């Protein structure tokens, strides 16, 4: 399970330092351009997390698609295969994976660029092109291979002689059709395997509540409320009131960012990891020890997750 | 060979009029450089915030004020220049960290790609990896990644394994393909039938152990010999 | 020309009920780009030409001629 992108968040630091008092916001002018490039930050970010997913999901050219009849030399896809049932065509684990995971004041989350919907076309397609055509549809057109054959191919890859494939392909079909068997059963029991996931969520969400709360703060002034300055003083002490609030709120602004941009850095370094996973173990077969898993890689399937992708390796 | 090199040389070609005219390729050094012009630009402009003070310019308050006053207006201009210092060097730390890892990436390139033959899929540019050449660029390095792309398919019949006298027989390397009523060996990357021999072979077992097996005579290159 | 996305409501855009790579990217699978007495269109992005893979059981393809190419990073 690897993080690929995090919440898109946009901050209007007008509205969150100063809440719609136009006096407030004429006294921020005088603190020049932090709050613009406050903004400027925040949307590095957000487009940084378009980006992210883009290069992860994205490599597959077209939208490969599996033939009608399932005639892969006796290993069964159908749990990691799109389920038809569903109006977002998941996957049966691209379902568990998904339920496995779970501010008027200028805070807002943004839609990211490619929808649940659209990250489970590109899974399903990377997977749809690992099936019919081995690592070939990386390296060019899906050429269309056996699938007992390419397996073959994979066994020859990690230097087991390829007639130990097919003299034994009952067996390595059961054996593979049981272990994604206990992908599913341990999905269906053991929450925390997401936790990588869920901790992505978990640390976003306690930056934007630590950010809400300290609108709750004084920072020295006579009310942590603006109009209660407003309403109760005039312009030569609310003034004094008000940079009391607009340095507090500022600070703790420009502590939000600069988290959330390390924080950004944390998820790209994990995006850029996912997008090499994904080119090296799915779209090929990797020969680096434990890149793809534990033994001997045959190969990976992608399956999407909620800021995520999880490989099946 | 002179297709290869022809291809080579037509592909470098495309390099020159793709970098001629189109001078948004480079968007990832001209980014670089940009996002250190605009926070150099940010840093001077807020030098012409007040933070408070009864003017942004230092010799006003110190030719208009004495220092019992003086000190309190400049405090709010030293606190807002050195937070205004302590956000620029905080996101030249962070993007400075940005481009160390796209430097470390660059120089595994130069070490995969350049110095060696990568395995690494799509590592060294989408096709299988050849071989790569850098060229210098203002902050940055350009790979000009050489690859072999598989153009012309067809279709064949195929099978895992031949049938003979009783034993199964599987390709040394590459698989087995008919024309539609002929058997042919050939590397998988490449079509280039062979005849099916107990050389392009190895012997494991008999037929009834191999799901999709064929029947088609395996050739023996001693038998015509001994014939002989 | 006045149009509702899940980023939001959309104002003088045409939507259009055809597909095309991401130009101007706006949030949720929409795009917008400019098009065509020209006007902003917006249309929900194409990920990619759709490929059945014409796979079976005893079918291979392989390749019997190849390009060299160069791609610059």
């Amino acid at each position: 399970i690897l993080p690929v992108s995090m919440t898109k968040t946009s901050v209007d630091c007008t509205m969150y330092i100063c809440g719609d008092s136009t006096e407030c916001s004429n006294l921020l002018l005088q603190y020049g351009s932090f709050c613009t490039q406050l903004n400027r930050a925040l949307t590095g970010i957000a487009v940084e997390q378009d980006k992210n997913t883009q290069e992860v999901f994205a490599q597959v050219k077209q939208i490969y698609k599996t033939p009608p009849i399932k005639d892969f030399g006796g290993f069964n896809f159908s749990q990691i295969l799109p389920d038809p049932s569903k109006p977002s065509k998941r996957s049966f684990i691209e379902d568990l994976l998904f339920n496995k995971v779970t501010k008027f004041n200028g805070l807002t989350v943004l839609p990211p660029l490619l929808t649940d919907e659209m990250i489970a076309q590109y899974t399903s397609a990377l997977l749809a092109g690992t099936i019919t055509s081995g690592w070939t549809f990386g390296a060019g057109a899906a050429l269309q291979i056996p699938f007992a054959m390419q397996m073959a191919y994979r066994f020859n890859g990690i230097g087991v002689t390829q007639n130990v494939l097919y003299e034994n392909q009952k067996l390595i079909a059961n054996q593979f059709n049981s272990a994604i068997g206990k992908i599913q059963d341990s999905l269906s029991s053991t929450a925390s395997a997401l936790g990588k996931l869920q901790d992505v969520v978990n640390q976003n969400a306690q930056a934007l509540n630590t950010l809400v709360k300290q609108l709750s703060s004084n920072f020295g002034a006579i009310s942590s409320v603006l109009n209660d300055i407003l309403s109760r003083l005039c312009p030569p002490e609310a003034e004094v009131q008000i940079d009391r609030l607009i340095t507090g709120r500022l600070q703790s602004l420009q502590t939000y960012v600069t988290q959330q941009l390390i924080r950004a850095a944390e998820i790209r370094a994990s995006a850029n990891l996912a997008a090499t996973k994904m080119s090296e173990c799915v779209l090929g077969q990797s020969k680096r020890v434990d890149f793809c898993g534990k033994g001997y890689h045959l190969m990976s399937f992608p399956q999407s997750a909620p800021h995520g992708v999880v490989f099946l390796h | 060979q002179k297709l290869i090199a022809n291809q080579f040389n037509s592909a470098i070609g495309k390099i020159q009029d793709s970098l001629s005219s189109t001078a948004s390729a480079l968007g990832k050094l001209q980014d670089v450089v940009n996002q250190n012009a605009q926070a150099l630009n940010t840093l001077v402009k807020q030098l012409s915030s007040n933070f408070g003070a009864i003017s942004s310019v230092l010799n006003d308050i110190l030719s208009r004020l004495c220092p019992p006053e003086a000190e309190v207006q400049i405090d709010r201009l030293i606190t807002g220049r050195l937070q205004s210092l302590q956000t620029y060097v905080t996101q030249q730390l962070i993007r400075a960290a940005e481009i160390r890892a796209s430097a470390n990436l660059a120089a595994t390139k130069m070490s995969e790609c350049v110095l060696g033959q990568s395995k690494r899929v799509d590592f060294c540019g989408k096709g299988y990896h050849l071989m790569s050449f850098p060229q210098s660029a203002p902050h940055g390095v350009v790979f000009l990644h050489v690859t072999y792309v598989p153009a012309q398919e067809k279709n064949f019949t195929t099978a895992p394994a031949i049938c003979h006298d009783g034993k199964a027989h599987f390709p040394r390397e590459g698989v087995f393909v008919s024309n539609g009523t002929h058997w042919f060996v050939t590397q998988r990357n490449f079509y280039e039938p062979q005849i099916i021999t107990t050389d392009n072979t190895f012997v494991s077992g008999n037929c009834d152990v191999v799901i999709g097996i064929v029947n088609n005579t395996v050739y023996d290159p001693l038998q015509p010999e001994l014939d002989s | 020309n006045v149009f509702q996305t899940r980023a939001g409501c959309l104002i003088g855009a045409e939507h259009v009920n055809n597909s095309y790579e991401c130009d101007i990217p706006i949030g949720a699978g929409i795009c917008a780009s400019y098009q065509t007495s020209q006007s902003i269109i917006a249309y929900t992005m194409s990920l990619g030409a759709e490929n059945s893979v014409a796979y079976s059981n005893n079918s291979i393809a392989i390749p019997t001629n190849f390009t060299i190419s160069v791609t610059t990073e």
